């Protein structure tokens, strides 16, 4: 699966975005997949991820209760609802095939140019 | 793609 990332822009503090992380209109619903983001000067990080087939959702701790990650009917597109957004959100943020939504440090297949998030003031 | 780390501690 060829995923890729829309929906950024840039914000104000306290504001809010939807991304969107498709596949040309394919359903996702047998995949897992990640949303990740790299800052300025941090590590790229993962900040939810779906496991669609079990039906799990996971959080980094800096992100939770803010962002949700989910499909809606469609299942052709795994949503990030990001509220309260803060300027150490601002990132690319991509989305990739994380099997399992497993925990660690390991190499996924990022086909997007990710989508730019600036929250500026 | 670019294939790439990156690091998870979702829960």
């Amino acid at each position: 699966v060829q995923l890729v990332e829309s929906g950024g822009g840039l914000v104000q503090p306290g504001g809010s975005l939807t991304l969107s992380c498709t596949a040309s209109g394919f359903t996702l619903d047998h995949y897992d997949i990640g949303w990740f983001r790299q800052a300025p000067g941090k590590e790229r990080e993962g900040v939810s991820c779906i496991n669609n087939s079990d039906d799990d959702t996971y959080y980094a701790d800096s992100v939770k209760g803010r962002f949700t990650i989910f499909m809606n009917n469609a299942k052709d597109t795994v949503y990030l609802q990001m509220n309260s957004l803060k300027p150490e959100d601002t990132a690319i943020y991509y989305c990739a095939e994380a099997r399992g939504c497993k925990r660690g440090r390991y190499e996924y297949d990022f086909w997007g140019q990710g989508t730019q998030v600036t929250v500026s003031s | 793609p670019d294939r790439k780390a990156a690091v998870s501690h979702w829960q």
